[PDB]
C-alpha cells in the first residue's frame, strides 16, 4: 500500500477504502531576494522561479500594485526597462540583469548588465582593389 | 620534406556552480520548537552564510576577468554586425562564428558550441528551466527541486552563456578582418606564414603551397567536429564537473535522513511521542549533528574553489599570449611546433583549438655545424644548417629541405675560426 | 675584464606521500558494539 | 572531528604542491629543453643553461 | 603501528627508477645529435650564443673555449662536494618527510 | 596553535621572497641620491623616493 524509492522517500499511497491511488509531492518552502539601496522606503523583491500568479495568490495575501514577470521570476516594486543597459551595476541578480535606483512609479529599474563593449570604427571591410582602410594614429 | 597541419583540443575549467544554502530551513523546516534551540546558535548560522557568499564572490570576479581578456583592445567595423559572410581566403570558419552582431534571436551561439551544450543537460539555462517546470505541472518528483524546498538552491552566474558566447565571437572576428586588432595589425593569411617561417621553414615554399595550407585548416577544423560523436578527453572533463557537483548535493541531502542516534531521524515523530521536558535533549542531538554536516560542506567548498582559480589563471594567461597575441615563448601554447590557437565558449570553462606544424616525410642529409672563410674569418647559420651539394656549400632550413645560396641574411659574422670549423676557401662574400 | 662560470642548485617539490585512511580501522578496530553505532552515521564516514 | 580536520589540512597542502608543480613544468620547457627570452625567470640575472 | 590502525602509505604509479630514466634522456638530448634539447645546436657551440645574449665580443669566447670547458667542470664538482657537509637544497628535502 | 604557527611561517617565507626580488642584482654608487642627486631628464621623481 506504499510506494517508495531508493533514498527513503514516500512517493505513492493506496487507500484501504475505494481504490484510488495518489502521490506525495513536496511543498514550497523557499525564500525571497530583496534588493535594498542606501536610503529608500521599501526594497525591491524578487521571487526566483515563481510566476506572478502563484505569488500574489498562495504565498502573498497582500495587494501589490507593481508586479512584473521576468526571466528570473516575478519582480515586485520595479519597472520593466530592459531596453536600457548599464555598466556600473551594484545590485547584480545574474543572467545579465541589474537593478538601478533613480531618485524622483517605482524608483527601481530592472535593466540589463553589459560591462564590456567593442570600439567600432566607420571604416569599410571590403577591399578597394588590393587596399584596406586602417586608422593610423 | 613534406609537412601538414594538425589539430588539438583543450578544455580548461574556469567556473563552478554557485550553491547557496540557508541555515534555518535545512535544520528546522517549519517547527516552531525547533527554532528555539537554533536561536542559541545564531552566530554559528551567520558564519555559514558568510562562507558561502565568500565563495560566490570569487566566482563573480573570475568570470569578469575572463570577459576582460576577451574584450581587451578589440576593434570592429561599423558595416560588419549585419550578418556578413564568412570563408575568407578559402578558409571555412562558419562553425566558429555565431551571430554577427545582435541582429538575431535569443540564441547567438556558434554551430560548434551547439554540439557541446546539447550534450550537457545541467547547463546555465538548464537549472533555470528545471526550477521553473517543477511547481505543479505533471511530474515534480525530480531531485533538483526537492533540494530547493529543503534549502539547497543553485543560482545562475552574473554573465549568461549568451553574453560569453558573444565575447568569444568578437575575438575571432578581430583576427580575420581589418584592422586586425587580435594579431598586432597583420593579415590573417600573412600571419600564418611568419609563424611557420620562425620554425625554420623557407619563405618561398609557403607561397607556392598556399592551397595545401588552406585545405589543411579546413580538414583539421572538420576533423575536430566529427570527433564529438564519440567520447573524447575534452567532453569527459566537462561531464565530470556536472557529475561531481550532483554527487555533493545528493550526499548533503542524505544527511537529513540520518538519525544521528538520538531517538530517530525525523523531528515530527519526536514531538508526538515525547514530552517537552525530554524532547529538548533529542532535538539538540539532531541540530548538533546536522550543523556538523553543514560545517564540513562549506569547508570543502573553500578548498575546491582554490583549484578553480588556479586553473582559471592559466586560461587568462593563455588567451593573452596564444590567442590575442603571438608570444615568443616555446612549449607553452601547444607542443613544440606551434602556429595558432583559438578560443571557444564551453560549459563551465573554455575550449581551445591549437594548430601545430606536423611533418610527414624525412630525409637524411649530412650537415655541418659551422665553417669559416679564408683570412681568419667566421660565419655560422641560424635556424638552419650547412649542406654541400655538387661540391658547393649552400644553406638549408632547419625544418624543410630546400637548398639556398649562402647570403649575409641567413648567417652571422665572426672574427676567428673554430677548432671544429671545416676549412673551405672557395666561398666569396662581401 | 675577466669572467668565469658559476653554478647553483634549486629543489622544487612535485609529489607527496599518499595516505589512505578508513573508518572501520581508526574509530574502532573490531568492536561489534561500536560498528553498530558508527555505521548509523552512514555518509559521514564515506566522505572521508 | 580529528579526521575532518586532517582531510581539511590535506586539501590545503596539496594545493600548494599543485602550484609548485606547475612552476617546475615551466622550467623544464623554457629553461632546460629550450632557451626562453625571459629574464630573471630561470636563474638570477645572467643565465646560460 | 599506524598501519594496524588504518593509516598506510601507498606507492605512486611511476617508481623512482623510471623517473630517473626520463631525466637521463633529457640530458643526452642536449649533447649528441640530433640535439633534441638544444634546437639542433651542439652543446659547446650553444653556450657561446647564450653568453652573447648578455653582450660580449664573440672573438673572446671563440678563443677562450678551453677556459669555458674547464669552468663547467669546477662548477659540477662544487655542487657534488657541497652535498656532503651542509646542503642548502637537501635541508628543505628533509622538511618534506618531517 | 600548531596550524597557526605554520600559517605565520608561510607568511614569513613569502615576505623574504618579495624582498629578495627587489634587491636582486642592484648596484649603487658612492655619490648617492634622494636630496643628493635627483630630477633626471627634467622629470620629477622625488615623490617616488
Ligand atoms: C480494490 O481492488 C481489490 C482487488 O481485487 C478488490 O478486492 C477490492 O474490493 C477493491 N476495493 C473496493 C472498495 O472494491
Ligand atoms: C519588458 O520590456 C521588453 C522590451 O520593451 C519586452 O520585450 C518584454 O516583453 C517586457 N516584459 C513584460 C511586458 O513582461
Ligand atoms: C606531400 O604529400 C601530398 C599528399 O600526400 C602530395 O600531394 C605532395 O606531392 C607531397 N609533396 C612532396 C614534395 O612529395
Ligand atoms: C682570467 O683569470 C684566469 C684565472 O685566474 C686566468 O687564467 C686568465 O689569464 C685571466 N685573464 C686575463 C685576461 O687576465
Ligand atoms: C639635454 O640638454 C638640455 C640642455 O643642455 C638639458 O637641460 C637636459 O637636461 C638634457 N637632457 C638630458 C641630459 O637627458
Amino acid at each position: 500500500n506504499l510506494l517508495y524509492d531508493s533514498n527513503g522517500n514516500i512517493i505513492g499511497f493506496k487507500d484501504f477504502l475505494t481504490n484510488k491511488t495518489y502521490t506525495i509531492l513536496p511543498c514550497y518552502s523557499g525564500r525571497v531576494s530583496a534588493a535594498f539601496y542606501q536610503n529608500s522606503s521599501s526594497p525591491a523583491l524578487l521571487y526566483r522561479n515563481l510566476k506572478c500568479s502563484y505569488v500574489l495568490n498562495n504565498i502573498s495575501f497582500i495587494s501589490q500594485p507593481f508586479y512584473f514577470d521576468s526571466y528570473l521570476g516575478c519582480v515586485l516594486n520595479a519597472v520593466n526597462l530592459t531596453s536600457y543597459s548599464v555598466s556600473s551595476c551594484d545590485l547584480r541578480m545574474g543572467s545579465g540583469f541589474c537593478i538601478d535606483y533613480a531618485l524622483p512609479s517605482s524608483p527601481y529599474r530592472f535593466v540589463t548588465f553589459e560591462p564590456f563593449n567593442v570600439s567600432f570604427v566607420n571604416d569599410s571591410v571590403e577591399t578597394v582593389g588590393g587596399l584596406f582602410e586602417i586608422q593610423i594614429p | 620534406t613534406n609537412f601538414t597541419i594538425a589539430g588539438h583540443e583543450e578544455f580548461i575549467q574556469t567556473s563552478s556552480p554557485k550553491v547557496t544554502i540557508d541555515c534555518s530551513a535545512f535544520v528546522c523546516s517549519n517547527y516552531a520548537a525547533c527554532h528555539d534551540l537554533l536561536s542559541e546558535y545564531g552566530t554559528f548560522c551567520d558564519n555559514i552564510n558568510s562562507i558561502l557568499n565568500e565563495v560566490n564572490d570569487l566566482l563573480d570576479i573570475t568570470q569578469l576577468q575572463v570577459a576582460n581578456a576577451l574584450m581587451q583592445g578589440v576593434t570592429l567595423s561599423s558595416n560588419l554586425n549585419t550578418n556578413l559572410h564568412s570563408d575568407v581566403d578559402n578558409i571555412d570558419f562558419k562553425s566558429l562564428l555565431g551571430c554577427l552582431g545582435s541582429q538575431c534571436g535569443s540564441s547567438s551561439r556558434s554551430p560548434l558550441e551547439d554540439l557541446l551544450f546539447n550534450k550537457v543537460k545541467l547547463s546555465d539555462v538548464g537549472f533555470v528551466e528545471a526550477y521553473n517546470n517543477c511547481t505543479g505541472g505533471s511530474e515534480i518528483r525530480d531531485l533538483l527541486c526537492v533540494q530547493s524546498f529543503n534549502g539547497i538552491k543553485v543560482l545562475p552566474p552574473i554573465l549568461s552563456e549568451t553574453q560569453i558566447s558573444g565575447y568569444t565571437t568578437a575575438a575571432t572576428v578581430a583576427a580575420m578582418f581589418p584592422p586586425w586588432s587580435a594579431a598586432a595589425g597583420v593579415p590573417f593569411p600573412l600571419n600564418v606564414q611568419y609563424r611557420i617561417n620562425g620554425l625554420g621553414v623557407t619563405m618561398d615554399v609557403l607561397n607556392k603551397n598556399q592551397k595545401l595550407i588552406a585545405n589543411a585548416f579546413n580538414k583539421a577544423l572538420l576533423s575536430i567536429q566529427n570527433g564529438f560523436t564519440a567520447t573524447p578527453s575534452a567532453l569527459a572533463k566537462i561531464q565530470s564537473v556536472v557529475n561531481a557537483n550532483a554527487q555533493a548535493l545528493n550526499s548533503l541531502l542524505q544527511q537529513l535522513f540520518n538519525k544521528f542516534g538520538a531517538i530517530s531521524s525525523s523531528l515530527q515523530e519526536i514531538l508526538s511521542r515525547l514530552d517537552p521536558p525530554e524532547a529538548q535533549v533529542q532535538i539538540d542531538r539532531l541540530i548538533n549533528g546536522r550543523l556538523t554536516a553543514l560545517n564540513a560542506y562549506v569547508s570543502q567548498q573553500l578548498s575546491d574553489i582554490t583549484l578553480i582559480k588556479a586553473g582559471a589563471s592559466r586560461a587568462i594567461e593563455k588567451v593573452n599570449e596564444c590567442v590575442k597575441s603571438q608570444s615568443p615563448r616555446i612549449n607553452f601554447c601547444g607542443n613544440g611546433n606551434h602556429i595558432l590557437s583559438l578560443v571557444q565558449n564551453a560549459p563551465y570553462g573554455l575550449l581551445f583549438i591549437h594548430f601545430s606544424y606536423k611533418p610527414t616525410s624525412f630525409k637524411t642529409v649530412l650537415v655541418s655545424p659551422g665553417l669559416c672563410l679564408s683570412g681568419d674569418r667566421g660565419i655560422a647559420p641560424k635556424q638552419g644548417y650547412f649542406i654541400k651539394q655538387n661540391d658547393s656549400w649552400m644553406f638549408t632550413g632547419s625544418s624543410y629541405y630546400y637548398p639556398e645560396p649562402i647570403s649575409d641574411k641567413n648567417v652571422v659574422f665572426m672574427n676567428s675560426c673554430s677548432v671544429n670549423f671545416t676549412k673551405a676557401p672557395f666561398i666569396y662574400l662581401n
